[PDB]
């Protein structure tokens, strides 16, 4: 169809993103053809046809978003897109001990750029990333960041249960979150998360706003399987996931319900 | 207004805060017989909880609700004292009446704050009549809204997440967890439902005759033997009476110990509390809010040699039994409520988005 | 007993100690005429999104409360804050201060023969107090009766 | 008219002696009749040079003592209000510093009436001939103590921070409504930890991720409470709740001079072991139990709405 | 045990007594011959009385192979509780009782009595339609009790293997 082309020009062209906001304006450039509401929900159940959870949360907001006007709604609505990287950037670099050893997850933009953050705050650190593989997920993120400067060690994913000796902050990049209060990720993040709560070692956790998604876990198999395709995204009960973070700011592990029901799910 | 009853045998060196009662003898061995010091409604609710006939979950917000509706549809409305703030303080004879009784839940607690809300709703500048049927107009609409669409509603969403084969458990006595499962069986499920109970009430009847009628096939076991229920437990539906703040929940001394029991093993608790039920008092230990019925109704039937019978012989034996009790928010995960399925810690948060903002 | 023209007039400033809150509202007991006890109201103990009970009223201390429009059976005895808003307060407190003190001299009239159980206490006052009324002031009054008992 | 100046600088010089006053809460009396005054004759046109004068003289009133946030969480509630009061005036001039005087009115009946609402919400807790625990000093936690005093008969125990014995004093004053409380030292805060059956602790400032900050001994008295899980009743008044985190520099606790646990009467031993103490612990937000708080009890990571409400976040970092 | 003790002491004894049907009510009698102060608490509500007793011990009829026992049942929801207050367990056992079998034996390690303690004869149209049953005798965990009492003095949980090493060789153990 029509909008699956300009879907892949924004997943593909643009590199400072993920494929949210490839569906957002995706899903605005749909407006150029109360009458389009259950189109739109068809439509984004067709571009939320990937291996993705931001892209079908996102067109879940739309439908939201829109319960000749909206047109300049949208423009700001991408105005809140933009900006909100250099906002979380500059809201989430300083919790970091200077002497510390942080142990990240697989390739996302914003542990990316909020590493890079707290570089030009210029601070004496060690980062881990962890290789995390059904498929090649650490390594990119390993060159991409020993591209600055800082000394990148990729610990084997079986090994992250003997380095936490050696990781008293663990920050994890952002792939869905959920309205329980957690996170799910690439399912090399379960692990370390469950050792990291018998660590009594902190667990932090980034996240955005426009990638908060309205469905709910409770067990192993209530992941949703239109993202599955063994597994490829996995989390459960958020007992130990000490802090989030967002567009909003610092939020608890409740407080991204907040955002949600003050929404209407 | 009102006695006191009296109390019976001997206590337990803790628990003196606390008051205990028998059903041998009841408040109205004296009192008012024709009920005018205090309305008819409010003793007829009262020796009918001094026997238990009404002691289920909403079962006794809706009693003391008629109860309370026979109070305010016949009212006289006197002069030289005010058109809505005579009813009130008149009113506190009737819940201290009550807690006289046999003492409240907090689901009576939710009821009493919302009708003292409307009556101040409506004040002097209307007459008393059409002033009461709009108060009847009010909490008609109250608890048809809350408690039925809050029932279906959780209906629907329950439905959306309970699946096939997924052998739940209940503590059973109540009108939630029972209509969930029977209004999620007749839509083409199955699961095997197992009830437990617990000694002196011995209830897990209403709900396991109503799921045999209901035709769900059901298993049966008594908590002083629930670690035999142990390995093989697929979910639990947790039926409690009240939801506090911290994030708990509220219900008998047979929700105590299945509770930890099941979160030894990951296997996720749910308990179902409406919006109706979230409360703003906040205990934390198991004594501190928490009644005693009558303390001779533990007794065994070995032929006739029966232990506790002249119990009052010798010197420095007692007895004692507990009745309601609180588990911990670490436990509780997951609510059965309107808006989504809210999470434990998360509750009050709901609790200030429907209180007038 | 302070003015004898008992239930006062319609948006003006008193004060008045809280003895004892109900379970809704919070009952004062008005001591401008001597042992009545009104209420409190919803809306404004302020003018925007407060909404609480407790934090406002001690069992026991004063405050500087304003009515808006009191009759006899539509009983709307109003002990609020509605629009203090450049108005001075503490006028009423030294009004309250100085009729407190009025009384304390005057509670002891209690001649040397201990009769402290009843003496009818008008017996004393009324005749004492009834031709003040010389200007129509009540500030002026508050000065007039400060004047009252200065006594050359 | 343009004596401020002289009390700004009177105040932030007795924060530099210590902090005055003594007690806990004249603190917060002393700073926010101190606080009330910041406009007198503090003059401006537009709102937005008086925002920028409330900017630049609470960031050095904090900044001259930061061991203290009990001033800044006020300077922050002080400006908060009065941007949310010309918000609502737009929808420049007029009717602003009297409606900012009404409120700082209102919540300055409040800040005194927390004692009296933790006194009276202290009966739904406590039993007879059980016993009960509490360590440290606060006149908030000894207002739980005397009401349940009153009313029931039970037996206390109090475990001292000792360093400095800021504990003995509430363990004589204790005996004085009788209520024959047994003092040991805190050695043995581990060996009666079985025959305890409750303790309350009396915090000094929760940060922004309900995570507290209290005196010497807490964290050890909560993370040795839990190898028994008896609950943490923490005494929390509305007032010295922060908005801060663990992670802003440090100084988080505050380092005192250490002849308080060594004398002057050893030899020749003082030489080169570095003794150093604070006089506050930090302690994980996930262990304590609920509020004893003048809204009422919340849980202990409640506190976001809370501090979405009190503090406009944008300019919490001010 | 409780009879020397009040022989020369004072204290406190409350007895739950686990019921599927009583056997605490008869010591329940039997311990005010010498005035003890005893409260029987039904054991349905035992996640309420961690916060008063200090130690909680038991009586057991059999102790197995690995520190673990056989007693009258609830014996398992009494020591999971006292797991998560950190709290003793005494338990009482004069040697002649002791035994080196191992679980793995076969089932019924339990002794199943009959359902006439659970469901009498006034039940309804509801007995031939659900599954009713109860054991009389229930496991507690290894890993939980920690003091023993024997006639050669206190032991450990995890020694026993010596005791049962002198007392059995350990090829006879299946007979």
């Amino acid at each position: 169809k029509e909008l699956i082309e300009y879907f892949k020009s924004q997943m593909k062209e643009d590199p400072d993103m993920a494929s949210a906001v490839a569906a957002i304006r995706t899903l605005l450039e749909f407006l150029k053809r109360g009458l389009r509401a259950n189109l739109t929900s068809a439509i984004e159940t067709l571009c939320g046809v990937d291996s993705s959870v931001a892209v079908s949360s996102g067109g879940e907001l739309f439908l939201r978003f829109i319960s000749k006007i909206m047109i300049e709604r949208g423009e700001l609505f991408l105005r809140r897109i933009s900006l909100s990287r250099n906002k979380i950037a500059d809201l989430c670099h300083t919790f970091i001990k200077d002497g510390a050893t942080i142990l990240t997850h697989a390739y996302s933009r914003v542990v990316l750029r909020v590493l890079e953050a707290a570089v030009a705050a210029k601070k004496r650190f060690s980062v881990y990333v962890t290789e995390s593989q059904p498929d090649l997920s650490g390594k990119k993120m390993a060159k991409a960041l020993c591209h600055l400067n800082v000394p990148v060690t990729v610990v084997l994913d079986a090994a992250v249960g003997y380095i936490m000796e050696k990781a008293d902050l663990v920050i994890v990049g952002a792939e869905g979150v959920v309205e329980n209060g957690g996170i799910i990720n690439k399912i090399g993040t379960n692990q370390m998360a469950v050792c990291a709560k018998a660590q009594n070692k902190p667990f932090y956790v980034v996240a955005e706003s426009f990638k908060f998604v309205r469905l709910f876990p409770l067990n192993q198999q209530d992941v949703p399987d239109k993202f599955k395709y063994h597994p490829w995204v996995d989390y459960t009960a958020p007992s130990l996931i000490t802090l989030l973070f967002t567009d909003l700011g610092v939020l608890t592990p409740s407080a991204v319900s907040d955002e949600l029901i003050k929404l209407y799910l | 207004q009102v006695p006191t009853r009296k109390d019976y045998g001997s206590k337990v060196s803790l628990f003196s805060h606390l008051p205990q009662y028998s059903r041998q003898n009841s408040l109205t061995q004296f009192m008012s017989i024709p009920s005018s010091v205090i309305h008819p409604a409010m003793v007829r609710l009262g020796l009918q909880y001094s026997q238990g006939l009404v002691s289920g979950s909403n079962a006794r917000c809706i009693a003391l609700l008629r109860a309370l509706q026979q109070v305010i549809q016949d009212y006289t409305t006197p002069p030289n004292e005010e058109l809505s703030r005579d009813l009130v303080n008149k009113l506190k004879p009737y819940m201290s009446f009550l807690t006289q009784c046999r003492p409240l839940s907090a689901s009576m607690h939710n009821a009493i704050k919302f009708l003292n809300k409307e009556i101040t709703s409506v004040g002097s500048s209307k007459r008393e009549e059409e002033a009461k049927s709009e108060l009847r107009a009010a909490i008609d609409r109250y608890v048809q809204e809350k408690i039925v669409l809050a029932a279906q509603a959780i209906s629907r969403f329950a439905y959306q997440k309970i699946s096939n084969g997924d052998v739940i458990l209940v503590y059973g006595c109540s009108s939630l967890v029972s209509r969930i499962l029977q209004e999620a069986w007749t839509e083409g499920r199955r699961f095997r439902v197992v009830v437990v109970d617990s000694r002196p009430w011995l209830e897990g009847r209403h709900t396991l005759r109503s799921l045999v009628h209901a035709g769900v096939p059901a298993s049966y076991l008594l908590i002083p033997a629930a670690s035999y229920v142990l390995p093989e437990v697929s979910k639990v539906l947790l039926g409690a009476h009240a939801l506090l703040a911290n994030g708990s929940v509220m219900s008998r001394v047979g929700t105590a110990q299945l509770a930890l029991v099941a979160r030894a093993h990951n296997v996720p608790v749910l308990v179902c509390c409406e919006t109706y039920k979230f409360c703003e008092r906040v205990q934390t230990d198991a004594f501190v809010s928490n009644e005693l019925d009558d303390p001779d109704d533990l007794q065994c039937k070995r032929g006739e040699h029966v232990a506790l019978a002249n119990w009052q012989n010798h010197a420095s034996l007692r007895l004692l039994n507990l009745v309601y009790d609180v588990t911990p928010p670490e436990l509780v995960d997951l609510v059965i409520t309107e808006l989504g399925m809210i999470p434990c810690s998360s509750v009050p948060v709901v609790l200030r988005v429907k209180s007038s903002d | 007993r302070f003015y004898q023209h008992k239930f006062p007039e319609v948006e003006d400033v008193v004060m008045v100690n809280v003895r004892s809150i109900a379970e809704m509202g919070a009952y004062v007991s008005l001591l401008e005429y001597n042992n009545i006890e009104g209420m409190i109201l919803l809306s404004e103990l302020s003018r925007r999104r407060i909404r609480s009970i407790n934090k406002l009223i001690r069992i026991g201390r004063n405050e500087c409360v304003v009515v808006i429009r009191v009759d006899k059976e539509k009983g709307y005895i109003d002990l609020s804050k509605r629009r203090v808003s450049p108005e001075e307060a503490i006028k009423c407190e030294d009004k309250f201060t100085k009729s407190k003190t009025v009384y304390s001299i005057l509670r002891h009239v209690a001649e040397v023969l201990e009769y402290t159980k009843d003496e009818q206490l008008e017996s004393l006052f009324q005749r004492t107090a009834w031709v003040f009324d010389d200007k129509y002031k009540r500030p002026g009054y508050g000065a007039y009766d400060a004047f009252k008992h200065a006594v050359s | 008219g343009s004596e401020l100046s002289e009390r700004i600088e009177s105040f932030v010089e007795t924060l530099k002696r210590g902090g005055g006053p003594r007690s806990s809460e004249e603190m917060a009396r002393e700073t926010l009749g101190l606080l009330r005054q910041i406009i007198t004759d503090h003059r401006w046109s537009n709102a937005g040079e008086l925002m920028e004068l409330i900017r630049r003289e609470g960031r050095r009133m904090t900044a001259a003592q930061p061991s203290e946030t009990t001033v800044g969480n006020m300077v922050r509630r002080v400006l908060k209000i009065i941007r949310e009061e010309y918000g609502r005036l737009h929808g420049h001039y007029a009717q602003l510093q009297s409606n900012i005087i009404e409120a700082i009115n209102e919540l300055l009946v409040e800040l005194e009436g927390t004692m009296e609402n933790i006194a009276a919400q202290a009966l739904e807790h406590i039993h007879s001939n059980e016993v009960i625990m509490t360590i440290g000093f606060s006149r908030t936690v000894e207002a739980f103590l005397k009401e349940a005093a009153r009313k029931r008969k039970f037996h206390v125990i109090v475990a001292e921070c000792a360093p400095f014995c800021q504990g003995h004093e509430m363990a004589v004053n204790l005996s004085k409504a009788g209520i024959e409380t047994t003092v040991m030292t805190d050695a043995a805060i581990f060996a009666v930890m079985s025959r305890v059956n409750k303790v309350i602790i009396g915090t000094k400032t929760i940060l922004a991720n309900g995570a507290l900050r209290a005196v010497t001994g807490t964290h050890t008295l909560a993370l040795a409470a839990k190898h028994h899980s008896t609950p943490l009743i923490v005494c929390a008044p509305m007032f010295k709740l922060s908005p801060q985190f663990p992670n802003e520099e440090d100084s988080f606790h505050k380092f005192v001079a250490p002849e308080e646990v060594l004398p002057f009467t050893e030899g020749d031993i003082l030489e080169k072991v570095s003794v150093h103490c604070p006089v506050f612990d930090y302690v994980p937000p996930e262990l304590i139990t609920l509020f004893i708080s003048n809204i009422g009890g919340n849980a202990p990571s409640y506190i976001y709405r809370l501090m979405s409400e009190l503090y406009h976040p944008d300019d919490h970092v001010l």
